């Protein structure tokens, strides 16, 4: 019984890392180790990201893994061997993707159903809050699970708002309605 | 839905000064009245012919006659030429 699929390409490292780690939980600890190692990649951005290049070596890649485990107890559990394999497999560059994806799987386990409330201009907090609770208590979320929510600014839309989550959306905005306004009048 | 309602009310109203109340058309600088109901009211008869095609010309048939009611100087020549054709028959 796997979680929500990462669907093949290069999430399969993260997929195997989860489903082999999770057989004995520790995925919060493995998760925090992943957060910490992506942090120390980010905390040393010069040649933490600039040294995920493929043209180095096998040996020097393994030594960069040694520098990662050299930084205190940055790695913990399977995630070093993960890197041992990753280093050997030289898929280190697509490591950022793995991180974010494990985060998605993890907060799916928590049930944070990330949403969005697209607009062409940011809005007041009262609207945020009222919408937030709306979806939260809506059949969408079955409760027992959270509900983030992000307003974004979109100029490509002419205003209004659109709610999004669980590949399920509602647009009541302006742009689409103008469109429907032009379509209906486009007949004889 | 104030989106829907205000869009549809402007949608009805800004041409309602063009169709319901004859106040020409505020945004259009050329007028709308001397085009279709005045100039091209004769439109299809500017697209067809006036005063013969559209008035349709209820015309009396030009009366052709019989062979001028003269059956002497031609029937006897027909009978003589028929003697000739029977001499050819």
């Amino acid at each position: 019984p796997p979680p929500v699929r990462l669907f093949g390409v290069e999430g399969t490292y993260a997929t195997a890392l989860y489903q082999a780690a999770a057989k004995n939980s520790s995925i919060d600890a493995a998760f925090q180790s992943l957060q910490k190692v992506e942090s120390t990649v980010k905390k040393n951005p010069k040649l933490g990201h600039l040294l995920l290049n493929p043209a180095l070596s096998l040996k020097d890649r393994n030594s960069v893994i040694d520098a990662i485990v050299e930084t205190h107890k940055n790695l913990d559990g399977y995630v070093v061997n993960l890197l041992k394999v990753l280093s050997e497999n030289n898929r280190l560059g697509c490591f950022e993707k793995i991180a974010s994806d494990f985060g998605v799987l993890n907060d799916a386990h928590n049930g944070l159903l990330k949403g969005t409330v697209t607009s062409a201009e940011p809005l007041d907090p009262k609207s945020f809050k009222r919408i937030e609770k709306a979806l939260s208590a809506s059949k969408l979320v079955g409760q027992g699970k959270s509900l983030k929510l992000e307003n974004v600014v979109k100029p490509e839309i002419k205003g209004g708002l659109i709610v999004e989550l669980g590949d399920k959306t509602v647009d009541l905005s302006i742009s689409t309605k103008i469109q429907k306004l032009n379509k209906v009048l486009e007949d004889s | 839905q104030d989106l829907y309602l205000r869009e549809l009310k402007d949608t009805k109203l800004a041409p309602s000064t063009l169709q319901d109340a004859e106040g020409n058309v505020k945004p259009w600088n050329p007028p709308q009245k001397p085009n279709l109901p005045e100039l091209e009211l004769q439109g299809p008869e500017a697209l067809k012919a006036y005063t013969e095609q559209n008035v349709e010309t209820a015309h009396v048939a030009k009366e052709s006659e019989e062979g001028e009611s003269e059956p002497i100087e031609e029937d006897w020549l027909v009978l003589d030429d028929a003697e000739e054709t029977k001499e050819s028959h």
